[PDB]
């Protein structure tokens, strides 16, 4: 309801340069491979860079050449099953949803909180001035200032305790999509479980 | 007007936060809504005081046409008004912006706005200009089934990266602080507990921390290494990053332009 | 030449470009001082540093004339024109409010001295990871393929100087995954098959310095009517 | 309330921090590349699909 005194500010971003961007970031890998993320794009065959991969695995490359038809087969049904797979799956997305719950939660209290007494005759400021004498009125309008004082305090300091995780999963995210990304990873189970070839 | 349901002796109406928001007409039996006025945040976008006086002014989380017409009225708190000429009042999803002319082409973003509106001072003569934030320059690779590209050449490149390591170590009293030197003062507090003893420890597990940054990230190698007299590797020039013999406190060219770059009871 | 070979380039590059490297790298060492000698917001992660802890302190200092409800924000005065009894219900005022102030500062000081000693843990495994060794992460000691990095010293932090290796002036050739000859298929040890419009080379894959097909660079491994594209031409011995 | 000094200036500093913090993170993971690429009209790859 616009609550009283509490905004949103929008973001910088909107959706549709997010998408942009995720999509130039797929062209640019699927038509480059990981050339482009260290200079000028230099384009290259898909099954060609496919064989890149697996020699950057461990595997020479004959064996891709002779068994495509059976990798592009087995990368599509494993492409199909990931729609299927969070489709059907309630806790799928738990960890973006606790965000916003939290969020919520937080400012729900705060908004809350306006209705406490704090050992004052009345919560309401208009009814305190309209039936009590100015010598009389500060002695119950100090102590709801204190109260919502503290709760400002309480709120602001539990935001920036949260403030440090986010900035904390970004800084991952963002290691992540330089590494796994952009170029193909040697680090054990850090872009996924097996030997890492592309994302 | 209102169209809820009240129940014959019902009166006021709340809600999930429990602020009226509905009444009764004690004279002629009728529901209306209450609804909060106006309020909103002002924002002031400028260049710099170097360039020109100019300013544009936002409006947050309102439309246009409420603040033209309590404007008109008379009837909005900040005294001071924009002249608001015909053509160069925007809404945009984070309010009403004033003071700027909308172009349609497409910069590098300059000073952030909203969601995606950007704003600059631009000579197109000298003025403010708002516009729609650009992304890159658009590219595409002629990808093809039988084709690669290959290099012929090189660039070798050097770049920066700064990083902080530390920051000041402080400490505080207590007593002096809160009551100066006076006996009574410090008797009275003596009755609180003892919330100093932790503000004491806090801050000195603060200290040796800023102690332990610096030996973990400096103090990697064992053994103080020299470089030989005669400075010759195969044409490769390292003056700028080596010590300065001349100087007193012996810093290289660069660290001795960074320790100036930096400004500091 | 160790860490040319360490980026996927061979020896002999290095050594017939020793000269145009030399003169790159000093250019290039060159530029830096003049970029940072002239831009203004080039040090501002450490200028907040000492921004933020000014302030903090000022406003520190600056809450100790507040009244908090008091008929004065000096105890001197309030302890010499009042009585012992009717002092203390000033004093306490005053105390709850230095208190908070106290607290609201300590509190302040812990979460950014968090922040403060993350940022030095990265530093310190940057200084571990491309100063002291060639590394292979993308993007994590400058922009492009890692040669080395140097540290100098600022006021509380660090510098590093990375410096990489870019691909320039490229060109566009016709490709194909394997060579057919005498009923056999041929693929590459290291490099990729080219061609430059009439004849066919191997090359490798960072630095155009195509060589003629041999057994020497290739190896067999399989039949000529399985693999897709695959283009027929002479293989010498 | 004015009497009890600037705590609101504090609270605005925070808050305001916080905000500028989380556009820089959007901006730190997703605007990778410098240009926008796009893919060709035909969609083959060798089997691949995507
Ligand atoms: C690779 O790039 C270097 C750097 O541009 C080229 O060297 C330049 O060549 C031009 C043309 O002769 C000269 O005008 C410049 O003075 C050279 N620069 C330097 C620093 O010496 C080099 O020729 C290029 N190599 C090839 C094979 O094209
Ligand atoms: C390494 O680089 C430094 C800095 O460019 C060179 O010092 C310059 O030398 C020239 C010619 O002697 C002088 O005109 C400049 O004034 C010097 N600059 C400074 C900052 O002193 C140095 O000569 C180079 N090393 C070699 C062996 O040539
Ligand atoms: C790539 O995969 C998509 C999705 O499986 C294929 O689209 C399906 O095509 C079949 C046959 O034309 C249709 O019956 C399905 O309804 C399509 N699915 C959707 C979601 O549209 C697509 O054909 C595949 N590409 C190629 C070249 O075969
Ligand atoms: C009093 O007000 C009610 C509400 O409109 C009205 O119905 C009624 O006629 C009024 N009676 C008198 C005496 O004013
Ligand atoms: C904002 O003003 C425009 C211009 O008259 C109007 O069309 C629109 O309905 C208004 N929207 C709101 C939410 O007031
Ligand atoms: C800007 O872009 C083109 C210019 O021809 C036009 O179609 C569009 O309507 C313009 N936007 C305006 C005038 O707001
Ligand atoms: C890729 O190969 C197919 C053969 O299936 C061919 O039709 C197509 O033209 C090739 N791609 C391009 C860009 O020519
Ligand atoms: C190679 O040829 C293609 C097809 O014309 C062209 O798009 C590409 O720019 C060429 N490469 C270079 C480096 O000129
Ligand atoms: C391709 O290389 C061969 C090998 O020497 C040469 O004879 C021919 O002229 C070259 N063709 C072009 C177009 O450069
Ligand atoms: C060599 O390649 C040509 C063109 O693809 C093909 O017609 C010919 O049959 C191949 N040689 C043999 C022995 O199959």
């Amino acid at each position: 309801q616009k609550f009283n005194g509490l905004t949103v500010l929008p973001p910088l971003l909107t959706d549709e340069m997010i998408a942009q961007y995720t999509s130039a970031l797929l062209a640019g890998t699927i038509t480059s491979g990981w050339t482009f993320g260290a200079g000028p794009a230099l384009q290259i065959p898909f099954p060609m860079q496919m064989a890149y991969r697996f020699n950057g695995i461990g595997v020479t490359q004959n064996v891709l050449y002779e068994n495509q038809k059976l990798i592009a087969n087995q990368f599509n049904s494993a492409i199909g099953k990931i729609q299927d797979s969070l489709f059907s799956t309630p806790s799928a997305l738990g960890k973006l949803q606790d965000v916003v719950n939290h969020n919520a939660q937080a400012l729900n209290t705060l908004v809350k909180q306006l209705s406490s007494k704090f050992g004052a005759i009345s919560s309401v400021l208009n009814d305190i001035l309209s039936r009590l004498d100015p010598p009389e009125a500060e002695v119950q309008i100090d102590r709801l200032i204190t109260g919502r004082l503290q709760s400002l305090q309480t709120y602001v300091t539990q935001q920036l305790i949260r403030a440090a995780e986010i900035r904390a999963s970004a800084n991952l995210a963002a290691t992540k999509m330089s590494e796994c990304v952009l170029g193909q990873s040697k680090r054990v189970d850090f872009c996924g479980k097996g030997y890492h070839l592309m994302s | 007007k209102s169209n809820k349901k009240f129940l014959p002796f019902q009166q006021f109406g709340r809600d999930i936060v429990d602020t009226t928001d509905a009444v009764r007409d004690p004279q002629t039996l009728e529901i209306l809504d209450i609804t909060p006025c106006s309020f909103g945040g002002v924002s002031v976008i400028t260049p710099g005081t170097n360039t020109s006086n100019q300013v544009a002014v936002l409006y947050q989380g309102v439309n246009c046409t409420e603040v033209s017409v309590a404007i008109h009225a008379d009837q909005l708190t900040p005294t001071w008004r924009v002249y608001s000429t015909g053509s160069n009042v925007f809404q945009t999803r984070a309010g009403c912006l004033i003071g700027a002319e909308y172009v349609n082409n497409s910069y590098e973003c300059d000073i952030p706005i909203g969601a995606g509106i950007c704003a600059s001072y631009q000579t197109q003569s000298q003025s403010i200009i708002a516009y729609t934030m650009s992304l890159g320059a658009e590219n595409s690779v002629a990808y093809s089934n039988n084709s690669i590209a290959i290099p012929t050449n090189f660039t070798i490149s050097v770049t920066t990266e700064i990083l902080p390591v530390s920051m000041t170590k402080t400490s505080v009293d207590c007593t002096m602080y809160i009551c100066g030197d006076s006996t009574e003062c410090s008797n009275l507090l003596l009755q609180y507990g003892s919330f100093c003893t932790q503000l004491k420890r806090a801050l000195t597990g603060i200290a040796v921390e800023q102690d332990k940054n610096t030996q973990e990230v400096f103090a990697q190698v064992k053994q103080i290494y020299k470089t030989p007299p005669i400075k010759y590797f195969g044409g490769f020039n390292f003056s700028q990053i080596l010590p300065d013999p001349s100087k007193p406190s012996k810093r290289s060219p660069i660290e001795d332009l960074l320790f100036n770059k930096v400004t500091l009871a | 030449a160790y860490r040319f070979n360490g980026i996927g380039v061979t020896q002999n590059v290095l050594y017939e470009n020793q000269k145009l490297i030399a003169n790159q790298f000093n250019s290039a060492i060159g530029k830096i001082q003049d970029s940072l000698f002239s831009t203004p917001s080039a040090l501002g992660k450490l200028q907040d540093v000492v921004n933020h802890n000014a302030q903090a302190l000022n406003t520190l200092v600056k809450q100790l004339s507040s009244k908090f409800g008091a008929i004065s924000s000096v105890l001197n005065d309030i302890l010499s024109r009042l009585d012992p009894p009717e002092a203390e219900v000033q004093i306490d005022r005053l105390i709850t409010g230095r208190l908070q102030s106290l607290q609201t500062y300590v509190t302040q000081q812990l979460i950014r001295a968090a922040e403060i000693r993350a940022s030095a843990n990265l530093a310190a495994t940057k200084m571990s990871e491309c100063v002291l060794g060639q590394s292979k992460r993308v993007d994590f000691c400058g922009k492009g393929y890692h040669l080395m990095s140097f540290p100098q010293s600022a006021p509380h932090g660090v510098v590093f100087l990375h410096v990489t290796y870019v691909p320039a002036q490229e060109k566009n050739f016709t490709t194909a995954p394997a060579i057919c000859h005498d009923g056999k298929a041929h693929f590459p040890r290291e490099g990729v098959f080219v061609s430059n419009g009439t004849h066919w080379f191997v090359t490798q894959r960072n630095f155009y310095e195509p060589q003629i097909i041999t057994t020497d660079n290739t190896f067999v491994s399989g039949n000529c009517d399985v693999v897709i594209g695959i283009v027929n031409n002479t293989v010498y011995d």
